[PDB]
């Protein structure tokens, strides 16, 4: 283990001429990476590199918001979001490019209108454990949170923003699980629960007006979740085909897009 | 830990597999010259980088009848690369060479090769005419083949009256298509005067006699090329002019 | 520069704390168990 | 770490002969086998492996880049091979004269099956834009070319036609500045 | 290297009668500034000068706000804005009488609307590096900024401001390039690329209203650009020609305006 | 021990009985690149003997009525001499110069010039258009002159929309007819990158305006020649590759 | 007069730094390579 900064820079090197050091000769049948370097096969000068690296870090890389959820309240008169952030293709693909990751949250709540604007209305965000009621109308009893944690914040307000910790029961979210979660007959025709990771239901995230008669508006609240305190493990390759389905990787067996746009021949570099 | 091998000069690599050794051409090193042996009072010029690296021709056709072929080694490049324009536009020449002439084949291919570097290699005009102003001579092309060789009449006699057979007097190796497959000389600066024009006079040259001819069975390979790569190490320059062809 | 300071109990709610720069390459590039050397041939 | 480039990304391909670089045994000598461009921010073989997937995150790149070949073929076939790196200038060569003037390798399929070129780090500018086309053919980094050095050999009842798998990954000094989002991931309507 | 506040003070001279030393006659055929001081030529008292020159530095002279682009919007949506600082005379001059410049930044956003008014909408800054996607509708995938910084502000909040660092590939900001950015054969006609840098191409800069239906406002955002940290080279003259285009130094072969105004006579002071 | 001087670079000198001062270019001497400010891995060339010496250009007449003339400074040579073979096969190019412009009358001839290098001298295309793709752009040989040098068109404004006036914040001097002949400048390598083309950019420009113009009288000397050499002092190059012309 | 004070990592986004009185006016009024002096004649 070696820790540093900046970039490993350039030794002077000079011509060799002699037998059985040769390392340029590898052999990729064993599994490692060439570790033939600059030096060793051109001659090279002596450089001190001063291109700082912390930009590439997983702390740096993950500690940035972005979108996760939307929530279309019509005003039912309230609107549920089944936390999962892998809804959107932008979010979802950085943290698919790993398997297990641990992590804190930060979501941000930014609600619009119909057309766009901020009328001088009150609202609720009621997070909802898996277990906890559901709540069945916009004046029911589940909405008193007596000890469900929530936000009461106007539309005229900065978009509000809580901090979440690590909830889950396993020490880490995986987001490929490869079983069922029970036992029993699984059938040949519909596996519609192959790949379902119970360690990653979260729990349901509800909206509200807070009022007694009906608001006549269609708002529209944005989840916004960065994260941090991330740490990565077993790193996988990144999707390449569209994605279909949510919660499945399903892709298309027809027109499979390759993962290098075509050129005329193979001895034409343009 | 003797077969493997890597030759690092300059931003170029020469990776192989399976060779047999490295002679050295008279057991010694390409060397810069000295304050003694010098009599140029100018300072010479030492890229050091852009001139001292692999350069690679284009590639020998091995036919079941071939002859044989040979290069000049200071003109087999005043064309190509900033070794060419250094030798054009300077008037003298010091340098060294790192030759390697590669020739791979399956193991039910057989054959053999000699090559060998021959200091002042002069090529003879053939003919019977003893009588000087009526004797043949060879053309400019035939003396100083450029970057695509020249191929031999008679190998048998080197084109000089010389016998092949006692021509392993001359650094060498062998090229034995079921042993290696390269064969590489380190050839140091070899001349009566300590400097000298890379355009009038060629030092030496390299010859490639194809002993024991290529055979196989039907099925396999037939194209069997032969491709070699110099490196003029230890180059240095004096006598900056207007640039000359030849 | 004042920003590791949190105002609450719960850790979890801070900033982004110190920046280690651990760095192990050497899991992912050469895992093999006999430790080739870069300067011989990898079969002999 | 090494993955395959798709230098076969040409038309006519199927599904997984694009990774592969046919060679075979020719009749004219200095051949040309394959020809791609360095630039791992650009539409091409670079796409399709890691370090083109990670740098296409990251709007400029810095650092020398590595090309391992692999030759997969039968145990009898020898031959040699000259791939030459080329900073910038004029077009691909179109000789191998001109190939060998710049930085090359003279690899040979021996018992090491594997040749790694180092592509070193030469620019004017510290750092280079991911994304070349236009007014940005300023940050282009050169041309790979692989040639048929002398030829491929090969005994009789042995077949005549190889395949060579080519690699690519990063260096000690690789380094990336100013995160962005790729241009792949494209989604018309939210996945329900 | 001297380091001094103030001004040079003046020291007590008297008169001079001898052969020689003669203070006055300077050649100006050498390229250089005469040195001839006060104190040598006439007979001058003792004075300690206190007028500050703290003023007059190259920071403190660029460490001023001022206009570098104004972008309408009308609400296709959206508006874009190339990022480039010689569009106005009054900070580009200021800039152009240097060759090269290494600073910091600091952009202010002042958005008002047709008449000029805040109506209480939201908007969004987003700033589009090079290779970057640029937004092609309002409600585009580009907005979700899962990397691109961006600024959410509404209209009736204070002007918003950043901070950006040096961006640039090369080590300064060069305002004046002699040379062609590309290889090959330059026409003698057309020279549409000559004098272009490009280590000064930084971006686009794209704005649009956070909403879903569109709104009805034309509204007009002005960018003032502040300088900081700011090192300078190769002092150069200033202009005195009128600009005409944007990226070039053209100026009119007619009417060329002097640079000095005219009066009636050489004889006359007045 | 002032007027007299001798310039020794290279296989060439520069011999003068009558000149002014040798003004240092903000105030900085011609270095190499040091380790911290290089980028490049690469090892650069350095011939330090056939390309750092003094190339004389053409003469150029001095009429009565003249403008000026201007050149690009590592433009000027790229076709003469080992200089123009090594920015021609390389890639990157660092280096100063070392100006001299002579400009020999009698002393019944009157008249000054103003000799001037311009850091990043640009050209503007003139004419009245104030629209992006409708307005006039110089040609190539007028941007990038050659060996042949270009004439100005308004001398005033330095083609450039800049006072001639306040062009004395460059490293200048005057040759003025009655004192000197002979002007020169040292200036270093100003740049904002380390390293650079010699083909696509031009650093810097020498300008020659004649103000106050020549003047004498019936029975003199009527052809008044002006002529100007280079010595691009410490000069090293970097990416050897193919030879581009332009 | 605390004015110095950041409150990020970033070093770019602080104030007006320490004002160093830094003057070098020889290299552009007087830079040519023989120094002379100002009580005598330029050409002797
Ligand atoms: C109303 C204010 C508080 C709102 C609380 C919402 C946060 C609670 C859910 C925690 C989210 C953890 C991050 C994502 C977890 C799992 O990876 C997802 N299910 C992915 O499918
Ligand atoms: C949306 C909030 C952040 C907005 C970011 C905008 C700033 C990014 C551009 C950096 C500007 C650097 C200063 C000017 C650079 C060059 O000199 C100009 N191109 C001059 O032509």
């Amino acid at each position: 283990v070696t820790n540093a900064e900046s970039a490993a820079n350039t030794t002077p090197s000079s011509h060799r001429l002699e037998t059985g050091r040769v390392p340029a000769l590898q052999a990729a049948e064993t599994g490692a990476t060439s570790n033939a370097t600059d030096e060793n096969m051109i001659e090279t000068r002596c450089v001190v590199n001063r291109n700082g690296v912390l930009e590439t870090t997983i702390n740096h890389f993950f500690s940035r918001s972005g979108l996760v959820g939307v929530v279309n309240l019509t005003d039912t008169g309230y609107a549920t979001w089944d936390i999962d952030i892998m809804g959107f293709v932008q979010l979802r693909r950085k943290c698919e490019m790993f398997t297990y990751m641990r992590f804190n949250a930060e979501f941000t709540f930014v609600t619009t209108t119909k057309n766009g604007e901020a009328r001088p209305y009150m609202l609720q965000y009621m997070y909802v454990p898996p277990g906890a009621p559901k709540p069945t109308g916009r004046d029911a009893f589940q909405w008193q949170t007596a000890t469900n944690p929530s936000v009461f914040v106007k539309l005229t307000d900065p978009p509000a923003q809580v901090s979440v910790p690590f909830m889950s029961p396993a020490s880490a979210y995986q987001w490929f699980y490869d079983g069922y979660p029970t036992f029993g007959q699984h059938p040949e025709t519909s596996n519609t629960t192959y790949g379902l990771c119970p360690n990653n239901m979260m729990g349901t995230f509800a909206v509200r007006v807070v009022s007694r008669e009906a608001s006549q508006l269609k708002l529209q609240t944005r989840v916004y979740m960065k994260l941090k305190h991330v740490r990565a493990w077993v790193p996988r390759p990144i999707r390449s085909q569209p994605y279909l389905l949510k919660n499945f990787p399903n892709y298309d067996s027809s027109k499979i897009t390759n993962s290098a746009r075509d050129r005329s021949s193979i001895k034409q570099a343009n | 830990s003797d077969r493997v091998a890597q030759l690092t000069v300059g931003n170029s690599s020469i990776t192989t597999q399976e060779a047999a050794n490295i002679v050295l051409a008279y057991g010694e090193w390409p060397e810069y010259c000295p304050d003694t042996d010098a009599t140029a009072v100018d300072k010479p010029t030492r890229p050091d980088v852009s001139v001292n690296r692999f350069y690679t021709l284009d590639s020998k056709m091995w036919q079941e009848n071939s002859t044989g072929w040979y290069w000049k080694f200071p003109d087999v490049l005043n064309k190509t690369g900033v070794f060419g324009q250094n030798a054009q536009f300077h008037y003298l020449y010091r340098s060294g060479f790192c030759l390697h002439v590669q020739c791979n084949a399956s193991k039910f291919h057989q054959g053999a090769l000699l090559v060998a570097v021959i200091p002042e290699f002069v090529i003879a005009g053939r003919g019977s005419n003893t009588k000087p102003n009526e004797a043949p001579h060879p053309g400019f092309t035939t003396t100083f083949p450029g970057t695509t060789g020249a191929t031999f009449h008679d190998p048998y006699v080197l084109d000089s009256g010389v016998p092949l057979s006692q021509a392993l007097i001359y650094p060498h190796q062998w090229i034995n298509l079921r042993t290696n497959n390269c064969a590489t000389v380190i050839v140091p600066y070899i001349n009566a005067v300590p400097f000298d024009s890379a355009i009038n006079h060629s030092n030496f040259g390299l010859i490639v006699i194809p002993v024991s001819p290529l055979k196989y069975s039907s099925g396999a390979t037939t194209a069997i090329p032969i491709t070699i790569t110099i490196a003029p190490l230890n180059s240095e320059f004096g006598g900056l002019r207007q640039a000359v062809s030849q | 520069n004042f920003t590791n300071i949190n105002y609450y109990k719960d850790s979890y709610a801070a900033s982004a704390t110190r920046q280690d720069f651990t760095q192990d390459p050497k899991k992912f590039t050469q895992p093999v168990l006999d430790s080739i050397r870069e300067l011989s041939a990898p079969l002999n | 770490v090494e993955t395959i480039l798709e230098v076969n990304n040409t038309t006519e391909a199927t599904g997984l002969t694009r990774l592969l670089i046919p060679v075979s045994s020719q009749n004219k000598a200095d051949e040309l086998c394959a020809a791609f461009m360095v630039d791992p921010g650009r539409i091409g073989p670079w796409q399709s492996t890691l370090v083109g997937q990670i740098c296409r995150y990251y709007t400029q790149w810095s650092g020398s880049l590595k090309v391992t070949f692999m030759f997969t073929g039968s145990f009898m076939a020898t031959g040699k091979m000259l791939v030459a790196y080329s900073p910038p200038g004029s077009a691909q060569p179109a000789n191998r004269e001109t190939a060998m003037l710049g930085t090359h390798v003279i690899w040979d399929f021996g018992l090491q099956s594997s040749v790694s070129l180092v592509i070193p780090w030469i620019s004017n500018t510290h750092f280079r834009t991911a994304k070349t086309g236009g007014n940005y053919d300023y940050y282009t980094a050169g041309v790979v070319t692989l040639w048929y050095q002398t030829n491929y050999v090969v005994p009789p009842e042995t077949p005549g036609e190889a395949y060579i798998i080519a690699m690519g990954a990063a260096q000690d000094n690789f380094t990336l500045k100013i995160c962005k989002d790729t241009d792949e991931v494209t989604q018309q309507a939210v996945l329900q």
